[PDB]
């Protein structure tokens, strides 16, 4: 094993849950976090955003 | 606007480059 300053390219299994829309919930997407009511959108992101 | 295509974790200290052959170049 070695870790360093750790510009990592390998990790083990990452967790997940079902998607709980329309409730106040404590959330993590891709490692970005907050608390809120998640809900469906008319907004049109670009494919990389 | 230019949009991201490729994003490579590789850790190198780049200081030179070359083309594999009109074609321009400008430094950020
Ligand atoms: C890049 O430069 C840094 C300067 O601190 C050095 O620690 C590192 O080993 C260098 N890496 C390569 C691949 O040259």
């Amino acid at each position: 094993f070695e870790l360093l300053h750790a510009p990592a390219t390998v990790c083990g299994p990452k967790k997940s849950t079902n998607l709980v829309k329309n409730k106040c919930v404590n959330f993590n997407f891709n490692g970005l976090t907050g608390t809120g009511v998640l809900t469906e959108s008319n907004k049109k992101f670009l494919p990389f955003q | 606007a230019l949009e991201p295509l490729v994003d490579l974790p590789i850790g190198i200290n780049i200081t030179r480059f070359q083309t594999l052959l009109a074609y321009y170049v400008g430094y950020l």
